[PDB]
């Protein structure tokens, strides 16, 4: 608490955190929504899958 | 009937039990009869590093017991040459330079190797003692110690024989301890006869006195090996004396000669010396309280009126009138061992004249005898016998024999005992004058009495077992034979596992056998092997991994309970459930309670500071 | 005072960071995703129930094969399960009963665990004669091990109750890089897919994004009102979700450098123990202390599913890399596979 090097290390870190390039939340949000639509075709939890491709429904034949 | 040792798995519980009492030091295990027998077995047969160190110790002990210099000179040559000199040749003596100096010049006594004894202990007090703890012999020591600390004697542990003594508040039987076959004497006192005469203090005091004296293996005092009680009887397990008392033999044989009395006087003196070295005054020395054994040697018995002047002297007039010293018979006069020497002079006088020295002309009244408080010795007495009796019967304690600073030694040096070698007296080598051939120990001789809980709590700390006495009895009877039967049994258990340890390599605290309770209405007690971990308590079945367990977080309290007069542990679980565990021995019950209490208290305090583990609303 | 100045301009820099963030909140994620269709009712049923652990289950981890998974339990054991057959591949007895976390290497050749022993223990699975020996004991932390994740078979990142994270070299055992910054017990971490970055939640109610190679902290995300117990990266690596004892899950974006969404409800008060995304990131699964696992619409912040099957606290969860199923470990000593 009473350390000067502790205060320096804190300030120089808050400089690294403050001097970054930020984008608009709308830009960051659209990129996330666009990713979910781009891979909604590849998400087994999002879309129902038949018992053949699903190794957990009623398969039991495994390697 | 026979004594049975617990399984080797008992080591895990016993080792922590003894470590919590500092009983796992070299000094405390080496000075025990059974511990020594196991330590030497490890050193002689299982470790060539310590084999010469212990052979040297045993040869010295055999040399200390030697009697004559005719034998001490011949043996001291072999011990010095074979053990000390041979190593100096090959320059490998592991003893201090000065240690050999003291023994070297001393050439042409029994205690010449005492400086070496300390040096041998140093060479064993340490890394040699460490490998013994880790060896299978210390496991066998834990197997025997568990038996010693689980002794709960009852009448059923003995085969009672005929009565060998009546008097006081009970009677004495000859008996045989079934588990080892040792012949003892059972002094069985009726509590109702004790409370009726307000003699609780007397009975309680006798065991306290027996406890102070029953060590060292004294051959001239009726020592105690065990003490237990039933709801109605107080049992003392004492040395067997089936030859009757002197009071009886004094009337059958008659008066004794000076030489026949020199035998009895010599052995009683050594007995008095043993009590006085332990700060115990007998205060009731008379022919009635001196028993004979099968051969004719004598012992001092019945320590009821014995007192302890270790810290503060007594001063009351307690004893049998006609034998009490002037510093005793009067009231308000402090005293110590000085009373027994005057009692000896009064008693020795009776063995010659057939009557008490002051009971003149066979008077009957008690106050006729205590009057003469200052001594006319018959003319037939030898000059040396008078010099002894006059010193023992002096009114003044400053001018009393045996009360001049050196104690019993002053009585040994009397010219009446010039003919005696006191070493041979101690070894019971001198022939007893009277060999007993049976109603030979009687003394000078109502129902509807209450036995409340206040009476049973007076005899609360009465149960006692002398550790030195029990280990000696075991060592001379079944110790060698039981270790062999146990070894053949443990080897079959170990060899069977190949054709057939969960605690190693982990952070296991303690593991052993307990019996959890299933349905109590079915007498369902399942013996499982338990493993205690810092956070859980697991148990397993027959050759199977632990099916279930019990976490330390669940445990709320560890309490001791009774189930069918059997001590069990009561674990209260967080869900209001109960968990009952029966231990196979008292030390297992104690250690499991402490370790479980320590574990759940530590684990609960540790989880409290862990957000991943603690409980949150 | 020089110390009073460095504290003065430190609080003056924090206001600059908040202003820079508020200069980017032109819209909300809820506004952006207001147009897309809801996900409906995600109905998952218990496919497998993994039985074996004797006490509470504290942590789990899937293998990259989306079949094998490792679990750490209060019974001082690691069990590597075959999710397809419910058979135990390995029953590793641990040397310390106080285990808290476990990890499964991407290669599946090594597993790690640790806890109040303050050591990360690396176990080699495929040995010479099919044994499970301890291959390395990474000692260096002064507090309990809270989480650990393999980078490969030679480097691993750990988090501890000493308010630090660490990068280890497995072969040499050295503490290669340390990640100082947190002011409270670090609880969980999650690696970015590219493994140049990782985030970490601590009991200081903050999460930090670290650079593995540079050994520094790039961004610090605040917002939670209680201890952050869980954290997981969004599949595209530009965002991550957290779970806390404040009964909320929150979503943070790295490029916007602020919170985007909060997953809460007045109906829920118990803390979150674990979080994970579906393969596409559209679903956010969180394990709660009320013995339930809730499925959240990551884009619309609406509760879409519930996994009810455990009688005690759901202490950990995880989705297979192929997104086929979701495992749930709980204090009731059971693991259940949901699909
Ligand atoms: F309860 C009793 C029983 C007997 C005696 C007698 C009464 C006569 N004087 C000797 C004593 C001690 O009696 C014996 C008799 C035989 C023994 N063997 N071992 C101890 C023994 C003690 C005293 C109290
Ligand atoms: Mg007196």
């Amino acid at each position: 608490t009473a350390s000067i090097a502790q205060a320096r290390k804190l300030v120089e870190q808050l400089k690294m955190e403050a001097n970054i390039d930020r984008i608009k939340v709308s830009k960051a949000a659209a990129d996330l929504m666009a990713y979910c639509e781009a891979h909604a075709k590849e998400d087994p939890l999002l879309t129902p899958v038949p018992a053949s491709e699903n190794p957990f429904r009623e398969k039991k034949f495994f390697s | 009937k026979k004594i049975l040792l617990p399984e080797p798995s008992i080591r895990s519980v016993m080792q922590k039990y003894l470590e919590d009492r500092g009983e796992v030091t070299f000094e405390k295990i080496f000075s025990q009869k059974l511990g020594y027998l196991l330590f030497r077995d490890f050193c002689l047969n299982h470790l060539e590093e310590a084999r010469p160190l212990v052979e040297f110790y045993e040869e010295i002990k055999k040399y200390e017991k030697l009697e004559t210099e005719e034998e001490r000179v011949a043996r001291s040559r072999e011990i010095f040459d074979s053990y000390i000199m041979k190593e100096l040749l090959a320059c490998s003596h592991p003893f201090s330079k000065s240690a050999t100096e003291h023994v070297q010049g001393h050439l042409g006594p029994p205690d010449l190797f005492q400086p070496y004894i300390e040096e041998i202990c140093q060479n064993l007090r340490g890394d040699v003692f460490q490998k013994f703890i880790e060896s299978d012999k210390f496991t066998r020591f834990c197997q025997w110690k568990n038996v010693e600390l689980n002794i709960h004697l009852t009448m059923n542990d003995f085969s009672v024989h005929r009565i060998i003594g009546r008097g006081g508040f009970g009677e004495v039987y000859g008996c045989r301890k079934a588990d080892t076959g040792k012949m003892y004497a059972m002094k069985c006192l009726d509590k109702k006869r004790i409370k009726m005469k307000q003699g609780e203090t007397l009975a309680l005091n006798e065991r306290i006195m027996l406890s102070l004296v029953s060590t060292g293996d004294c051959p001239f005092i009726v020592c105690m090996s065990y003490a237990f009680h039933t709801p109605d009887k107080l049992s003392f397990i004492l040395d067997l004396m089936n030859g009757g008392d002197l009071h009886y033999h004094l009337s059958q044989h008659g008066v004794f000669s000076e030489a026949d009395m020199r035998f009895y006087a010599a052995e009683i003196i050594l007995g008095l010396e043993h009590m006085h070295n332990r700060f115990v005054v007998y205060r009731d020395l008379k022919p009635a309280n001196i028993l004979l054994d099968e051969h004719g040697h004598v012992r001092i018995s019945d320590l009821g009126l014995a007192c302890d002047f270790s810290k503060k002297k007594p001063h009351a007039s307690v004893g049998t009138h006609g034998y009490m010293a002037p510093e005793v018979l009067q009231k308000g006069v402090a005293y110590d061992s000085s009373a027994d020497w005057f009692s000896l002079g009064c008693m020795l006088f009776k063995l010659l004249r057939g009557h008490s020295p002051f009971r003149q002309h066979k008077t009957k009244d008690k106050h006729e005898i205590d009057r003469m408080t200052l001594v006319e010795l018959p003319d037939s007495f030898s000059p040396e016998l008078r010099s002894l009796l006059e010193g023992l019967l002096q009114r003044d304690v400053n001018r009393r024999l045996g009360c001049l600073g050196r104690g019993a030694q002053e009585v040994k040096e009397s010219p009446f005992f010039r003919s005696l070698d006191w070493q041979m007296v101690f070894l019971q080598k001198y022939p007893p004058p009277l060999i007993p051939p049976v109603n030979a120990a009687d003394a000078f001789d109502t129902k509807g009495i209450k036995l409340l809980d206040s009476d049973q709590e007076l005899y609360r700390n009465f149960p006692l077992t002398i550790s030195e006495r029990w280990q000696q009895e075991v060592a001379e009877t079944v110790f060698d034979t039981i270790n062999a039967e146990t070894d053949r049994l443990e080897a079959r258990k170990k060899a069977k596992n190949k054709q057939l340890d969960y605690a190693l390599g982990k952070d296991c605290i303690m593991h052993g056998y307990m019996s959890k309770m299933g349905n109590p209405f079915l007498t369902q007690w399942q013996r499982r092997y338990f493993y205690l971990f810092p956070n859980r308590l697991e148990w397993r079945g027959e050759g199977e991994a632990p099916q279930s367990l019990l976490t330390m977080e669940e445990i709320q309290s560890v309490e001791e309970t009774q189930i069918k007069e059997r001590k069990c542990l009561l674990l209260k679980i967080r869900g209001g459930k109960q968990f009952i565990l029966q231990c196979d021995s008292d030390p297992e019950l104690v250690q499991w309670k402490k370790e479980l209490r320590d574990a759940y208290r530590e684990a609960q305090q540790l989880v409290q500071r862990v957000p991943k583990m603690k409980n949150k609303p | 005072s020089e110390l009073d100045q460095l504290r003065q301009e430190a609080e003056q820099l924090k206001n600059q960071i908040r202003d820079a963030r508020k200069a980017c909140a032109d819209a909300t994620l809820s506004q952006i995703t207001n147009n897309i269709d809801p996900v409906g009712r995600i109905q998952m049923r218990t496919r497998r129930t993994l039985r074996g652990h004797l006490a509470k289950i504290y942590a789990m981890h899937w293998g990259t094969d989306s079949r094998l998974l490792v679990s750490a339990s209060q019974d001082g054991k690691l069990i590597i399960w075959d999710s397809y057959t419910t058979n135990k591949v390995h029953a590793i007895p641990l040397r310390s009963s106080w285990v808290m976390t476990c990890a499964y290497a991407p290669s599946g050749n090594y597993v790690a665990c640790g806890g109040l022993d303050n050591i990360c223990s690396i176990y080699n699975l495929k040995t010479r004669e099919g044994n499970v020996r301890v291959s390395r004991e990474l000692a260096g932390h002064t507090g309990y091990l809270s989480c650990c994740r393999f980078l490969d078979d030679n480097q691993i990142v750990t988090s501890s109750g000493d308010t630090t994270c660490a990068l280890w070299d497995i072969e040499t055992g050295q503490q290669t890089t340390t990640f100082t910054g947190h002011t409270g017990d670090v609880m969980s971490l999650s690696l970015a897919p590219d493994t140049r970055l990782f985030v970490s939640g601590a009991c200081d109610a903050s999460a930090k994004l670290w650079d593995v190679r540079e050994g520094m902290c790039r961004q610090t995300f605040t917002g939670h009102e209680s201890d952050i117990n869980a954290i997981c990266f969004f599949p595209n690596g530009n965002a991550f979700a957290t779970g806390s004892d404040d009964a909320t899950c929150r979503l943070f974006d790295l490029r916007a450098d602020q919170e985007l969404m909060t997953y809460s409800h007045d109906n829920i008060i118990c803390g979150i123990t674990s979080v994970s995304f579906s393969k596409s990131g559209r679903l956010l699964l969180a394990g709660y202390d009320d013995f339930n696992c809730n499925v959240w619409d990551a884009l619309k912040a609406d509760r879409a599913g519930v996994l009810a099957g455990h009688d005690n606290r759901v202490s950990c969860l995880g989705v297979t890399d192929d997104g086929m199923a979701v495992a749930t470990g709980s204090w009731d000593s059971f693991l259940k596979i949901w699909n």
